[PDB]
């Protein structure tokens, strides 16, 4: 069972430069202080992601998808608990589902059992209590299942001083669905469009299902009360372009640089 | 001849750290010469005659 | 069998070449010409199944 949400007061979505985040191993190899040209999916530096700011107000569109999602979360509350991908149309067509709230990650593939919106009730006045767990009603025939050891999601925490910044990107290529995913742990710094600096994003997972997706919609959490808090996250978008690639002695990525962004690059 | 790879060589404890995902290891000439022993999970450094 | 089989279905009406490991379950009728039409068989109707 779902309840809607209604009167959907949605801000402006803002924007950001998008410093040097994005940058992943193409593959399972070692190499070792050695300079790399690769062809591959990126999201070049430079570009404004868009940045979404969750504050009774709850705003959460469904928005297109083309060419994989650059995903970036900086929270503590541990409201996320998966994603809505695919094109659903009620669920009589086939999508994917994810769950990874506290026990396990499933990921499930169906023509789905649905909801009709995204959360539940969603919640009681004054606590984050978890009620009505069923979150999918009624199916016609489904096809592939996934359950997975639960990722690092420590619930709840301190409205401001956010340090769980966790960044995914989502990559579709003939039907391998490759999620690759780097958390930071600690970000004294309060958050605002500031973050830059050197990441890496190790290889999480794969999947051989062979779908179509064109949209896509995050799943955040009977009465109508909350004292609100404070949730900041960004999406972007990708394209095929040509990497440089520094490594270092022990064997990881140090810098990356674009080659059709600036002459100089 | 490890999973299709035949080669000869000498074979010494590889003091260098891979990850989990990491398999094998390359150079600039693009062969393999760092593995990882399937059934032990150390690493092994090979080394032409 | 004996009499004939007619357990086992496909349908050779779609739209257009559909790219390397898609899969297709949906029943959405199939259309010849840009008159809407759904159900009965008929002028831009046929069932694809
Ligand atoms: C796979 O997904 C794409 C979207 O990425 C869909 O494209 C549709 O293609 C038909 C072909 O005439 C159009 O009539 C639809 O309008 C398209 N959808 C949208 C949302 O614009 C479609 O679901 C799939 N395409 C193929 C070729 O299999
Ligand atoms: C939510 O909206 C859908 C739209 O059709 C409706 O069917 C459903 O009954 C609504 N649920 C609630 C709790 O209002
Ligand atoms: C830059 O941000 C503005 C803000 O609305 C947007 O309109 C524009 O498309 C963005 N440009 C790029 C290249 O992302
Ligand atoms: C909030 O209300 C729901 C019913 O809508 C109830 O199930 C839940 O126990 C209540 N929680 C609190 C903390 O009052």
């Amino acid at each position: 069972q779902c309840v809607n949400l209604t009167t959907r007061t949605q801000l402006p979505p803002a924007y950001t430069n998008s410093f040097t985040r994005g940058v992943y191993y193409p593959d399972k190899v070692f190499r070792s202080s050695v300079l790399h040209s690769t062809q591959d999916l990126f999201l070049p530096f430079f570009s404004n992601v868009t940045w979404f700011h969750v504050i009774k107000r709850f705003d959460n569109p469904v928005l297109p998808f083309n060419d994989g999602v650059y995903f970036a979360s900086i929270e503590k509350s541990n409201i996320i608990r998966g994603w809505i991908f695919g094109t659903t149309l009620d669920s009589k067509t086939q999508s994917l589902l994810i769950v990874n709230n506290a026990t396990n990650v499933v990921i499930k593939v169906c023509e789905f059992q649905f909801c009709n919106d995204p959360f539940l009730d969603h919640k009681n006045n004054k606590s984050w209590m978890e009620s009505e767990f069923r979150v999918y009603s009624s199916a016609n025939n489904c096809t592939f299942e996934y359950v997975s050891q639960p990722f690092l999601m420590d619930l709840e925490g301190k409205q401001g001083n956010f340090k769980n910044l966790r960044e995914f990107v989502f990559k579709n290529i003939d039907g391998y669905f490759k999620i690759y995913s780097k958390h930071t742990p600690i970000i004294v710094r309060e958050p605002e469009d500031l973050p830059q600096g050197f990441s890496a994003l190790e290889p999480l997972v794969d999947l051989p299902i062979g779908i179509n997706i064109t949209r896509f919609q995050t799943l955040l959490a009977s009465s109508s009360g909350w004292t609100a808090g404070a949730a900041a996250y960004y999406v972007g978008y990708l394209q095929p372009r040509t990497f440089l690639l520094k490594y270092n002695e022990n064997g990881t990525i140090t810098d990356a640089v674009d080659c059709a962004l600036d002459p100089l690059s | 001849n490890f999973n299709g790879l035949k080669g000869t060589g000498v074979l010494t404890e590889s003091n260098k750290k891979f990850l989990p995902f990491q398999q094998f290891g390359r150079d600039i000439a693009d062969t393999t010469d760092a593995v990882r022993d399937p059934q032990t999970l150390e690493i092994l450094d090979i080394t032409p005659c | 069998k004996v009499s004939g089989n007619y357990n086992y279905l496909y349908r050779l009406f779609r739209k257009s070449n559909l790219k390397p490991f898609e899969r297709d379950i949906s029943t959405e009728i199939y259309q010849a010409g840009n008159k809407p039409c759904n159900g009965v068989a008929g002028f831009n109707c046929y069932f694809p199944l």
